[PDB]
RNA sequence: CGUACACGGUGGAUGCCCUGGCAGUCAAGGCGAUGAAGGACGUGCUAAUCUGCGAUAAGCGUCGGUAAGGUGAUAUGAACCGUUUAACCGGCGAUUUCCGAAUGGGGAACCCCGAUCAUUAUCCAAAUGAGGCGAACCGGGGGAACUGAAACAUCUAAGUACCCCGAGGAAAAGAAAUCAACCGAGAUUCCCCCAGUAGCGGCGAGCGAACGGGGAGCAGCCCGAGCCUAAUCAGUGUGUGUGUUGUGGAAGCGUCUGGAAAGGCGCGCGAUACAGGGUGACAGCCCCGUACACAAUGCACAUGCUGUAGCUCGAUGAGUAGGGCGGGCCGUGGUACCUGUCUGAAUAUGGGGGGACCAUCCUCCAAGGCUAAAUACUCUGACUGACCGAUAGUGAACCAGUACCGUGAGGGAAAGGCGAAAAGAACCCCGGCGAGGGGAGUGAAAAAGAACCUGAAACCGUGUACGUACAAGCAGUGGGAGGCACCUUAUGCGUGUUAUGGCGUGCCUUUUGUAUAAUGGGUCAGCGACUUAUAUUCUGUAGCAAGGUUAACCGGGGAGCCGAA
């Protein structure tokens, strides 16, 4: 699955190449990640989808489809950030199959 | 494979007899139709097992006669004779399907091939006195 | 005469078994029609306890209605109630045994030592675990194409075929032509033959 | 104003979904005067509800598990805690104000004390018991009626409803003065059968066993003395088979559509693990979970062991058996059982019983007592269901037994869903105006905007097609003439609609007869009315055949039933 402590490489998205850590993730789905932000009016760094309204959530909303985390497959995506006091977890960490 | 295989569950195999529209049939379907004998019917049912009666009044009748013996009991010639041997009295009657836990019975010539065995009962009639005679043996 | 068993290699040939009772594969194809889904409730008329209230609990003008758990039943004017025009109670079905229903489970067991029919196949087929392993024995045994068919066996309920086409897993004891024959088809087992012959 | 349709609204059906019910199954099973169940009232920074607690108040402590996220449901604002490893899960311990069955007394929660009955009694309540609660089941007593008998006083419903008292997790029964096919069976209940037979009955309707057999479960023993020690009693040690959680756990693949697949199509896989759910749309191979594994607790039923401790001899219970009078009740017949009054034996060199009485056989011996084991329900935990789906289903999938009604007992609703996220209508104009929106924005498959998915009918508005202030009425049909309007079904072939003419008295039950001043409906949708055991008698089909079929319980049986004179 998808963590909050782990690093996502987007692959469709305008923002397509950019790396950066889980911001947070909702029951929605949708993942925020740190570098995928929108300018707002005052031009104040934040995530945000663009489209005129008065108040609306955050974050770029991207999806687990577009993103790229551990994919056990011939991809153009590279390394990618993964806790270790589990012991159990580094074990297939250290596996080229899983993490 | 892992497709939804065309079918395979519960109501697979064969049923019971000739072609069942649905459940056990019905008569009267749902809603409204004749369905009845017409006229008066509801309230209770006609017949009640006797009469009125002009039948059932004072006819010919009789009464309970006292509880029989319960004698008859078909022993027939052969099926006895075609089978086993000698000693057939009052002690090799279970082998055969003429064991009563009531007593007496009969000897009905049901064939005319010789044995000769002989064989008690306690009872006799017309033919009991034939054959068992002709053939050998002694009845009592 | 002598049906040849099959080995989990689907061996050429085994043991041997049989039946005897005139097919009937009008009558079989004259069961596969009375109760795949038969035993779904009916609807008869005249067949429980049914015992007056008689009078007192609660003040108001009633009459005498089939009243069976605070349900209505055997009172023609209400769901489920007397038919007068007796004579099919139960829920239209056709007119229709003694000897149709078990004369064909007889009948059926005999469809079996038939030669475009199904195969006997030995104990250590109910030991497979695995279901891969049957639609294997199945593809060599020429008779992939029975999947089509349904299939049985005897001791317990064999799970490992539970999941291959068509498959109404079933016990030699106790199995109504149902399972004998899956559209008037079907295949068994060697220790359910001799559990069937009785 | 007639009718059809179009756009929008009203309304809410329908389609789909559903954190709910209904039903079955397995496991498990009492609480309290060490004052419980329930209720009242507090308690979170704000919280009005619910839940959790309870003044160390949705919390405190220990151990174990677990884990970095956490601070209940509400994802708010503020803010806190956690690696001095919390949250969360399991067990246990500490504490636990006042009132409260509390019983000192009074009392609609407030004020002062062991109240009442009873046993022991150092008679000092000093030491103890009872006084409550709990789904049904169980035992011992009291005991109807309507109804059925198509009247009714026997009978029947009832030995039921209801009432009184009480135990357990299980009770009651029980070792035979029995049974009685027998040179036999042989503790008692329960299940099946024997019987719907014997028997009872205005013998009318109805009512209705038992012995035996086949099974489940098997255990026998104690009241005077003699003697001596392994029944019993007292005490000690103390289980095998477990309860919850976490650990050993594979797995987005490709193309296309889309904002997203749990799509279509192609391919592969799990299985001593072929339930279900979650994850942005139908993923058993995404996540949990299902088989599985391990550790924390409770129960630990039993067994072992210490001291007791065998065994032996004789007898064996009179106001009883039995009889009479008056009743209850039972299938109980002069031949069931029990209560009340009166009378009243013998005694094993005796007596009772074997469905009549009295003398003669067989069996067994009362008038004393105890006794394990074999089924019930379903609050609780889990699972399942070809069950229903929110005018369905439990009254309750939304605050529900709540709103609300009655003095009270009691009665008792309706209201589901936007979605990927958040939107749920910013900004501008008008206007008296946060109560009337153009416009515009939001959108996916929301033909989406705060009771929001889809969204019909009755129906309303505008508008369109077409009649229409001489017009006669089922309002059609065929024939021949008229026009207008449209050439997504080119062919002298059709529609919308209408002018005029020839004909034409809605629909449904009751009734001899109803269009009818016979009866019912304003309209609509939904809802709404012919079944569950068995027995008997016929009919259609089909296998087999004087043989045939079983029932309890076993794939075995043949009891037994019907037929065969």
């Amino acid at each position: 699955k998808i963590r909050r402590d782990d690093e996502v490489i987007v692959l469709t998205g305008k923002d397509k190449g950019k790396r950066g850590k889980v911001k947070n993730v909702l029951s929605s789905g949708k993942v925020i990640v740190e570098g995928i932000n929108l300018v707002k009016k005052h031009q104040k760094p934040v995530p945000a989808l663009n489209q005129p309204g008065g108040i609306v959530e955050k974050e770029a909303a991207i999806q687990v489809s577009n993103v790229a985390i551990f994919n056990a497959a011939t991809g153009k995506a590279d390394r990618v950030g993964f806790r270790f006091e589990d012991g159990k977890k580094v074990r297939f960490f250290k596996s080229n199959s899983e993490t | 494979n892992t497709l939804s295989p065309a079918e395979g569950s519960k109501k697979a195999g064969k049923r019971l007899g000739r072609g069942i529209g649905s459940g056990l049939g019905k008569t009267g379907g749902r809603g409204h139709k004749g369905q009845k004998s017409r006229s008066g019917g509801g309230v209770r049912r006609g017949f009640e097992g006797g009469q009125m009666p002009l039948y059932r009044r004072l006819p010919k009748f009789g009464f309970t006669s006292r509880k029989a013996a319960i004698t008859a009991e078909i022993r027939l010639s052969d099926l006895a004779k075609v089978e086993g041997g000698v000693v057939d009295l009052n002690t090799l009657k279970a082998a055969n399907i003429i064991g009563i836990q009531i007593e007496f019975a009969k000897v009905i010539l049901a064939g005319e091939v010789t044995t000769p065995v002989t064989v008690r009962g306690l009872r006799v009639t017309k033919g009991a006195r034939a054959a068992i005679e002709a053939a050998g043996g002694k009845i009592e | 005469m002598e049906l040849v068993l099959k080995d989990a290699q689907s061996a050429l040939t085994v043991s041997e078994t049989t039946f005897g009772r005139d097919f009937n594969e009008a009558l079989v194809h004259q069961v596969v029609v009375a109760y795949a889904a038969g035993a779904r409730q009916g609807t008869r008329a005249q067949k429980t306890r049914a015992e007056v209230t008689g009078s007192g609990k609660k003040p108001w003008r009633q009459k005498g209605t089939g009243r069976a758990r605070s349900g209505s039943i055997k009172s023609p004017i209400w769901r489920s109630g007397g038919v007068t025009f007796a004579a099919r109670p139960q829920d239209h079905s056709q007119k229709v045994n003694k000897k149709m229903y078990r004369g064909a489970l007889k009948s059926i067991l005999s469809e079996l030592v038939r030669q475009d029919r199904l195969i006997v196949v030995e104990k250590f087929s109910v030991e497979a675990p695995k279901t891969k392993l049957l639609a294997q024995k199945l593809k060599d045994m020429a008779l992939e194409d029975v999947l089509i068919i349904t299939g049985e066996l005897d001791e317990n309920l064999f799970l490992a075929a539970r999941n291959l086409h068509k498959v109404d897993v079933r016990d030699a004891t106790g199995i109504d032509p149902v399972s004998l024959i899956a559209f008037d088809k079907v295949v068994m087992t060697a220790d359910a033959v001799k559990q069937v012959e009785e």
